[PDB]
């Protein structure tokens, strides 16, 4: 029960 | 009506992180050609035709 | 490959591709998982804490079953579908009923409870939208939609339904249903999901927007900066950094958790992401199944994520092979949805 790394959203301009 | 049109992904541009890249849309309703119904309305199509 | 989560497979699963999953409400003991396929049937299953899967009940359509919902007591099950009709469903006595009509598929079906009514809302692609006791033949009443209807949510007091050509409408629901609000939509290709969220104190107050083009919205009804508020995000595309240009796949369901209030999405390309909308961040993003993820939903109490691996004729008729065998997977993504620090 390991945790991924959290990425900032690809968000729009 | 259903999806006698051979799939063709259509190709745009879009950004990422800024530069404008390439892209192919990997969704049959991308295609002007089926732009007008949803996956959903196609799938009815093709199985009331047997097109499976 | 075909289950690179090793999460946990129901047993019995559906014959051809599912189309709509749905869990029992906390009014019912226990778990159950409702899930209609284009095969025109509605199942039920109990999930046991243990993770074991006992197929219950099961029903029939004449046409594919597009979606599926509970009432709120537990007691019955909703059913849609591409025959034009909507049956409800006792589960005690495993009958159903036909309880709506519309002049073509049906794509959406809810329950509202309101504080003075209840019925069932019908989203169709005839373009209205109907409301229905369950015990008259004619509707208690009917809207006319812009396009036709490819998804809606409910949570009272709110409704919000997508149509054909980026139409996007959220209803009211106090006393009598009645159209609140009509958005610009903030996407430019086809709608496919929706999903109401909750601020803070637990009152419905947006959703969440998926279309073809790899791209979610989050949109605030009333926040108070909405330049600022409301957002799109990219997802479900092929990434490395590579120059090859950038596939592109369609969101197919969204769906909030019910405690921590972040979101799942599941797409095209056969993964699923989970994403805080309000640290704006991702996760986590599933490995690749060997074909798309065509519906997913939360259990009542979050502890149970469940997403169907099955072809969404994303590619064409050319792309279907009518079996390859298809799949629901159970997944305990509490903590991995929990919000970070």
């Amino acid at each position: 029960s390991e945790l991924d790394d959290e990425e900032p959203m690809e968000l729009d301009y | 009506t259903g999806t006698t049109i051979k799939f063709n992904p259509p190709t745009g541009t879009d950004t990422m992180v800024s530069t404008n890249i390439s892209t192919k849309h990997q969704c049959i309703t991308a295609m002007k050609e089926y732009e007008s119904k949803s996956l959903e309305e196609l799938r009815l199509e093709d199985y009331q035709a047997n097109r499976k | 490959n075909h289950n690179p989560m090793k999460d946990i497979e129901v047993t019995s699963s559906p014959d051809d591709s599912i189309g709509c999953l749905s869990f029992s409400p906390p009014t019912l003991p226990g778990n159950f998982l409702i899930a209609g396929s284009w095969a025109n049937d509605v199942r039920c299953w109990e999930v046991q804490d243990s993770g074991q899967t006992i197929p219950k009940a099961q029903q029939m359509h004449t046409g594919p079953v597009l979606d599926v919902c509970w009432s709120d007591d537990g007691s019955k099950v909703f059913t849609a579908s591409c025959d034009k009709t909507a049956k409800m469903w006792d589960l005690s006595s495993n009958q159903a009923i036909q309880i709506a009509q519309h002049d073509a598929p049906v794509k959406t079906i809810h329950w509202i409870k309101a504080p003075n009514y209840s019925c069932v809302m019908t989203g169709s692609w005839d373009k209205t939208l109907k409301f229905w006791d369950t015990r008259s033949s004619n509707p208690m009443m009917v809207l006319q939609l812009p396009e036709r209807c490819y998804c809606a949510d409910v949570i009272y007091p709110m409704a919000v339904v997508a149509t054909a050509e980026r139409g996007l409408i959220v209803y009211q629901l106090e006393n009598q249903p009645s159209e609140f609000r009509r958005i610009e939509s903030p996407l430019k290709h086809q709608h496919r999901c929706v999903a109401i969220f909750k601020d803070k104190q637990n009152k419905p107050t947006g959703f969440a927007l998926g279309s073809i083009e790899g791209r979610v919205a989050i949109h605030y009804i009333n926040p108070p900066n909405p330049a600022k508020d409301n957002f799109t995000f990219k997802c479900h595309r092929s990434n490395t950094n590579t120059s090859a240009p950038q596939d592109i796949y369609a969101v197919n369901g969204i769906a909030f958790h019910p405690v921590h209030g972040t979101l799942a999405t599941v797409g095209s390309d056969g993964r699923f992401s989970f994403w805080d909308k309000d640290a704006r961040t991702k996760l986590k993003t599933s490995e690749q199944l060997d074909q798309p993820i065509s519906a997913c939903c939360f259990n009542h109490n979050g502890n149970i994520f469940a997403y169907a691996s099955s072809y969404d004729w994303s590619k064409g008729h050319e792309f279907y092979n009518p079996q390859k065998k298809n799949y629901i997977f159970l997944r305990n993504a509490a903590e991995e949805l929990k919000p970070r620090n």
